[PDB]
């Protein structure tokens, strides 16, 4: 399987600046770059997965984002393959205090990718934003049935939590008045 | 006394999630005459045969018609977890049903084509939790709740739709997502026939 993301900057405002190239270049070149400043239209993003083994028959299969993130604009911040047929997607609300991990298994028929609701995993913050610059990425186990990831605790210290795919809560395996940088 | 098949042969057929329904009571049909106007690709039936359904008497006959691509034939079963049966259209099992995938031929100029085929691949509701999702599976012989937010034809594959709800409608959000399929040369349609039996009201009979 090849999972790929599709970005759409059609309606995103573009900054323009002049480039005064070599002394031989008489007319400066204007450079256009889709640059969403604060409040502007963000680029849309969708996630598609493709069966590389037998492609000439089938199409890309879109994996839709959870409804919890479809209440407006949203970001896609992590894509991790748990097993040969399981995929994990981190989505992020535009107001960056609500992220969610989606666990999606492959189905022999349509729908090609079945994302159970009971294995969604929410991450919020009432004080500020989620994560340092983006929520931590999940570090799956060998069997893809559990993943360790870095979360803030009740005292506000980034530590490692043990997530079970189907279970809603996670378990901290560290604690203390200090943080974890990365697994 | 003749069952009025006219609205099926004129105008643009709706998408699968907005199927139009013709309810036939107290009339006389020639179904094979209707299917002769098309190019029938697939004709399967449940609890009844296709040969019988064009030749027996019922109290009421319902005929749902919509635009449907022949590539998604596998998805129009009712023993399927596909987006079509999940969120768009689903037949009831308690009464004989028939499913017909037809193709508009060149001789049939009174049916217009739309830009593309469109179906719902996600129609769920977000609760006042703002954490709990309840997928809104369509019921048999009914429209999805997300028909209020999904337009008559999805503009682009992947468009998502949202609608905040009042506490009296359950609070939270109603959320849907669209998908499209390329249009064919000739229009590809689907028909769903569903018959019912009243006691003394056996009124819809084939003419002679
Ligand atoms: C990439 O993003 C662009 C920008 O949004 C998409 O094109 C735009 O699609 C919207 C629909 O979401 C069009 O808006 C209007 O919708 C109303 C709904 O009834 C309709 O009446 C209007 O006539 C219009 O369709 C907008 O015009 C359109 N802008 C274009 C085409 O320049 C585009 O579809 C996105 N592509 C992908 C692959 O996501
Ligand atoms: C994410 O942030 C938004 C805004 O930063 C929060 O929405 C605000 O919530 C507070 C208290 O709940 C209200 O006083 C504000 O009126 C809300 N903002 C708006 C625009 O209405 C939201 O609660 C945050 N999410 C979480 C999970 O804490
Ligand atoms: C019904 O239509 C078919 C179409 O070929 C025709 O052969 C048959 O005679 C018709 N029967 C009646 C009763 O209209």
């Amino acid at each position: 399987f090849l999972a790929y993301a599709k970005f759409n900057d059609t309606d995103v405002p573009r900054i323009e600046y002049s480039v005064y190239l070599d002394e031989s270049l008489q007319y400066p070149k204007t450079i256009h770059i889709p640059y969403p400043k604060a409040g502007a239209k963000n680029p849309t993003v969708k996630l598609y997965v493709v069966n590389t083994d037998n492609l000439t028959d089938l199409e890309p299969a879109q994996i839709v984002a959870p409804a919890s993130v479809l209440t407006g604009d949203h970001y896609l911040c992590d894509v991790t393959w748990a097993t040969k047929e399981r995929i994990s997607l981190q989505w992020l609300r535009r107001i960056q205090n609500y992220s969610i991990i989606d666990i999606c298994d492959y189905n022999e028929s349509t729908p090609k990718w079945n994302c159970l609701v009971s294995r969604q995993h929410i991450e919020t913050s009432a004080t500020g934003w989620v994560g340092r610059f983006k929520p931590a990425e999940p570090h799956f186990t060998s069997d893809g049935n559990s993943f360790y990831k870095i979360m803030s605790n009740s005292e506000g210290y980034k530590h490692i939590c043990l997530f079970q795919i189907d279970k809603p809560d996670c378990t901290f395996i560290t604690k203390g008045a200090w943080e974890v940088i990365g697994i | 006394v003749e069952c009025d098949f006219s609205p099926l042969l004129s105008g643009t057929p709706p998408q699968v999630y907005n199927f139009k329904r013709l309810v036939f009571t107290n009339c006389n049909y020639n179904l094979t005459k209707l299917l002769s106007l098309f190019s029938v690709n697939d004709f399967t039936c449940s609890q009844i045969s296709p040969a019988a359904i064009a030749s027996n008497c019922y109290s009421s006959l319902i005929l749902d018609y919509f635009s449907y691509p022949l590539s998604m034939k596998s998805d129009l079963s009712v023993s399927s977890a596909g987006p079509i049966s999940q969120f768009n259209y689903k037949q009831s099992f308690s009464n004989p049903t028939c499913l017909i995938l037809a193709t508009v031929p060149h001789n049939l100029t009174t049916i217009t084509k739309p830009l593309k085929y469109s179906y719902i691949n996600k129609c769920s509701r977000l609760l006042s939790d703002d954490r709990t999702e309840v997928p809104q599976l369509v019921n048999a012989n009914q429209y999805s709740p997300c028909v209020s937010i999904v337009p008559s034809t999805v503009w682009e594959d992947g468009d998502y739709y949202r609608k905040q709800l009042s506490p009296l409608e359950g609070g939270g959000w109603l959320v849907a997502s669209g998908s499209t399929v390329a249009m064919t040369e000739q229009l590809q349609m689907g028909f769903g026939i569903t018959v019912q039996y009243g006691t003394d009201t056996n009124s819809v009979c084939p003419k002679l």
